[PDB]
């Protein structure tokens, strides 16, 4: 279901073109006369509104925005009882003659694992975990919980809920913690870190995503390149640049990553330009970046803005330990910004405590704090110190 | 042997005072003597005595730099900080003691 989850994903926030959503709706109405879409389109106009909320023909009477082109049509509008006596009247019909007839013990179970997908494309999400509860019991080895825990993954990937998926991502692991092989103990922790994407944990989630995407893909919901984005954007972005120059612009696989699509415009166009401290060309290079990657993608769009604030004070503090005092005419005159409109960035940045520098307003002699032999043995130890009796005065002060 | 016979930090600061008072009544005593009445033949001796005030007895030059020298006292006390909240480590554990008394009880 990444098809209509990552095409579709644009009905969010699209600045760019108008024929982004129209190009990316044709694939929701191509692929949804095979397998039944509806519950995806039902909770778009339930999550996002004013917006594309208004694009239902029925949910409640509506007519907005740019697009007419997203709605089930009276063909649909039939399809929509054929879809289910084939899903529920059909199947459920063929599994409850093997429980009476007793053939079978996993075969029956892959039956309820097999018929809970179905679920997902029903939208009713109390009976698609209950199908799979009673194949809980049936499963003996872990062949067959391979498929349980990738269909209640869908149930956030698909709903695009993360406050009860998550709930259930980590009853499996906890109540039996096994995990096989490497591959799948990577798996029940990479579920962990995206619902954790969600409410924007930040360095704790995304950097297991580098790791997981650069080794071995499910191949099954997308490819290996189509996803690629998540991790070239968030390499950098979390990893800092000590370490970029054996980790990211040197790799088996994103050295080999580039040279298969040129939508990426990170692991290479934006790695190279940081390592060589060229700020002149790094730049535009950022401007195809949210537009053509940051956008389309769907959990990077979940931040979107989030990323700069990080991003912009990093680049200017790398900088600043390269000189002791820079010089205005080359922050103003030349690369990034103007006069007058460098207040905006470095402005809001000092007084967050996120870096310390100093711009003069007479001569433009930019000068760099530098703390010396201070760091965290003086000024920062006063600081996390004071937390040692406060944790402990605390719940320490009321005993019992 | 002799320690079978015969049988820390303020002690120990005792005896520091005692050597401060030993170089104020040697030096009053001996340097008396020799000046206002009755003169013994001397410089001889003036040449070590002066020997040792030349390196509040030592050097005021080194005041800017003291403080540089200070500077390992003061690191002393980045450590202690946290080595007298050590002493609440013991304290908070033997805070369970108690209450499993309670529990006991």
């Amino acid at each position: 279901n990444y098809e209509v989850s990552e095409k579709a994903f644009l009905l969010t926030q699209s600045k760019v073109s108008i024929e982004q959503r129209k190009e990316a709706a044709e694939f929701v109405l191509a692929k949804i006369k095979e397998e039944e879409m509806a519950p995806y389109y039902k909770y778009l106009c339930e999550e996002y509104l004013v917006n594309n909320g208004q694009s239902d023909l029925e949910h409640d009477e509506k007519s907005d925005s740019l697009n007419e082109w997203i709605k089930f049509d009276q063909e649909l509008y039939n399809e929509l009882c054929k879809k289910n006596e084939s899903k529920i009247k059909e199947l459920n019909e063929k599994i409850q003659k093997l429980e009476e007839d007793d053939e079978g013990e996993l075969e029956q179970a892959q039956a309820w694992i097999n018929l809970g997908e179905y679920y997902a494309q029903i939208g009713d999400k109390d009976n698609a975990e209950k199908t799979l509860g009673k194949s809980l019991s049936k499963a003996i080895s872990t062949g067959a919980k391979i498929d349980v825990m990738l269909t209640i993954a869908r149930l956030g990937f698909f709903y695009n809920d993360q406050l009860y998926v998550k709930e259930k991502l980590e009853a499996v692991n906890s109540m039996i913690e096994k995990g096989g092989d490497w591959e799948r103990r990577n798996r029940y922790k990479t579920y962990y870190g995206i619902h954790c994407l969600a409410v924007r944990n930040f360095k704790e989630a995304a950097k297991l995503l580098v790791d997981s995407l650069a080794t071995f893909t499910s191949i099954e919901l997308t490819s290996y390149e189509s996803i690629a984005t998540y991790a070239s954007v968030t390499g950098l972005f979390t990893l800092e640049r000590t370490d970029l120059k054996s980790k990211v612009i040197d790799s088996p696989e994103l050295l080999s990553l580039i040279s298969t699509t040129a939508a990426l415009q990170s692991i290479s166009s934006l790695t190279i330009s940081l390592y060589a401290s060229d700020y002149a060309s790094y730049f535009p290079y950022l401007l195809e970046t949210y537009a053509n990657v940051l956008i389309p993608c769907k959990y990077l769009n979940r931040h979107a803005d989030f990323f700069v604030r990080e991003m912009r004070r990093k680049v200017y503090a790398q900088l600043l330990e390269s000189y002791k005092t820079l010089s205005l005419k080359s922050m103003a005159s030349a690369f990034g910004v103007s006069v007058a409109f460098l207040d905006n960035d470095l402005g809001k940045f000092i007084p967050n405590k996120q870096l310390n520098c100093v711009i003069d307003r007479v001569n433009g002699i930019v000068e760099t704090n530098r703390p010396d032999n201070k760091n965290a043995q003086y000024h920062l130890l006063v600081k996390q110190g004071d937390g040692l009796l406060t944790k402990l005065q605390k719940y320490g002060a009321a005993v019992r | 042997g002799v320690e079978h016979l015969l049988r820390i930090r303020l002690t120990n600061q005792l005896k520091s005072l005692k050597g401060l008072q030993s170089k104020l009544k040697d030096v009053v005593e001996y340097l008396d003597k020799v000046i206002n009445k009755e003169l013994p033949i001397n410089h001889t001796i003036l040449g070590k005595l002066q020997d040792v005030f030349n390196l509040n007895n030592l050097q005021k030059a080194l005041t800017v730099k003291t403080n540089d020298e200070l500077m390992v006292i003061y690191i002393s006390n980045l450590v202690r900080s946290i080595i007298a909240f050590d002493d609440l480590i013991e304290n908070k554990i033997q805070n369970k003691k108690i209450q499993e008394q309670r529990v006991k009880d």
